[PDB]
């Protein structure tokens, strides 16, 4: 399916690349500090592992649905053949960038001074259980080539890992950047739905729908706590 | 869990010097700070010095600035307190402190040992 | 691969009418009725220039400032056909008119970087 309105298509591209930038720029400050220090002391090792799980899972869904004519046909067979694919180029760019950045972090953890830091049993357990389940789903889908079903599991895994990021977490510049990308990724989906006259993209990409809303709600909650509720 | 064991101290004369040691044992997901607190008899805790683990920044109480120095070994296994130009007001039980998170799910936790006595008198 | 076949080109007097048609067909992952369709034109040593475009919903039409008000674009999604009704023709309108299509972007089709192009139909305006 193609865009109807020229201004709505341009709006959707501008809000998408704003979402890409506000969420990709935050990877560099820690990475630069770690290389200069030649150490990872101060970094949460559990969070690095949980984020590699989340970013690889979202990346699988975005790259596959964006580039595979085969998986795109499965999408059309499920939500409608007049539907627009709900994965934008900025989603693909965000995902690949977030995996490379997280992989650089892991390489830094491996080469650099670690101090008394170590991934917790509870975090290793979450990751092992999540990866095991994903491997169970890869083998169930492999004979029937159920690739839309498989990457929708990968997308639900990122929604689980997104809940793990915010729920325990419950200064302003980083919150504002995170909130901007959540609102920009949500608004992107709205603009698409308005133009196509269809809300199916919210169901076909329930991972992006929840990733954006979990981010918005939780960042609003943190801003409400640091300024209204207590100080 | 984190185990902290304090060494050094005892008595010193005004103007004298003492070096404190804290052996760090165990592991966390994230080390936040390493420091020293002290409690004079019947008083409250007083942070003496602290190293911020994310930046390597050293911070001190105003009453000890220029006389006391916090330091560590390369592997963050030991933290030191070089107590120079000792004053009677420096008499207290000194406690080595470490702040860090056991996991992502449990916030930062504060660990301290049983402490070492430092008494300064003529 | 989508084939775009133009029709309707020919000689016309200044001030007259000519109606171009373009039939779209080919093997596609998305239905051709969901494609952006349009028209471009070209004069000998010049770059191809935008003429008109129509969204797959049929509600958004775009025109070049020079043809605005005289040329009307319409489409028939049951036939996969796009039309250009050219009224009030001027000698300057003499050019090869290319049909153009894009499976996803109205920006790319308007910008001239659309995926599919027809072979062209020569339109000649006499005096």
């Amino acid at each position: 399916a193609s865009w109807n309105s020229i201004p709505l298509e341009i709006s959707y591209e501008i809000v998408g690349w704003i979402a890409f930038a506000s969420w990709s720029i935050s990877f560099y400050p820690q990475l630069i500090l770690n290389f200069r220090r030649r150490s990872v002391v101060g970094l949460n090792f559990d969070f690095v592992m949980l984020n590699l799980t989340k970013h690889s899972s979202y990346m699988i869904y975005n790259v596959c649905l964006y580039f595979s004519p085969v998986i795109q046909k499965q999408y059309f067979d499920t939500y409608g053949d007049k539907e627009m694919i709900p994965v934008a180029a900025n989603d693909v760019a965000f995902s690949i960038h977030a995996v490379v950045m997280t992989a650089v972090t892991l390489f830094q953890i491996f080469i650099y001074e670690r101090g008394p830091q170590k991934v917790s049993r509870l975090a290793i357990g979450i990751v092992v259980v999540v990866w095991g389940f994903a491997a169970i789903c890869f083998f169930i889908a492999l004979p029937t080539h159920s690739w839309l079903w498989l990457i929708s599991i990968f997308n639900s895994i990122q929604v689980f890992m997104t809940c793990v990021k915010y729920i325990p977490q419950a200064s302003i510049g980083n919150i504002l950047l995170d909130f901007t990308g959540g609102l920009a990724n949500y608004l992107q989906m709205v603009i698409q739905s308005i133009d196509q006259n269809s809300w199916k993209n919210f169901y076909g990409n329930m991972g992006k729908t929840l990733l954006s809303l979990i981010s918005i709600f939780f960042d609003i909650l943190f801003m409400f706590q640091h300024y209204v509720l207590y100080p | 869990q984190v185990q902290l064991v304090e060494s050094g101290g005892g008595s010193a004369q005004p103007g004298g010097s003492l070096r404190l040691s804290c052996a760090v044992s165990g592991s966390v997901s994230e080390l936040n700070t390493m420091g020293w607190f002290r409690q004079a008899p019947g008083k409250q805790r007083e942070l003496v010095a602290r190293i911020t683990a994310t930046s390597d920044a050293t911070n001190y109480a105003d009453s000890v600035k220029g006389r006391f120095t916090i330091s560590r070994d390369n592997g963050w296994n030991t933290v030191y307190l070089q107590s120079n130009s000792l004053k009677p007001e420096d008499s207290a039980v000194y406690y080595c402190n470490v702040e860090g998170a056991p996991s992502w799910f449990s916030g930062i936790r504060s660990y301290w040992g049983q402490g070492t006595q430092v008494t300064v008198s003529s | 691969q989508v084939q775009l076949v133009e029709s309707g080109g020919g000689l016309v007097q200044a001030g007259g009418s000519l109606r171009l048609s373009c039939a779209a067909s080919g093997r596609t992952i998305t239905p051709i009725s969901t494609y952006v369709m349009g028209w471009f034109r070209q004069d000998p040593g010049k770059e191809r220039e935008f003429v008109a475009s129509i969204s797959w919903n049929g509600a958004n039409t775009y025109y070049a400032d020079s043809v605005k008000g005289r040329f009307t674009i319409s489409r028939d999604n049951a036939k996969n056909t796009v039309y250009l009704q050219m009224n009030s023709l001027k000698p300057e309108d003499t050019a090869v008119y290319y049909c153009a299509a894009d499976p996803e972007s109205h920006v790319r089709l308007r910008l001239g970087v659309g995926a599919y192009w027809g072979r062209g139909t020569q339109v000649t305006v006499s005096s």
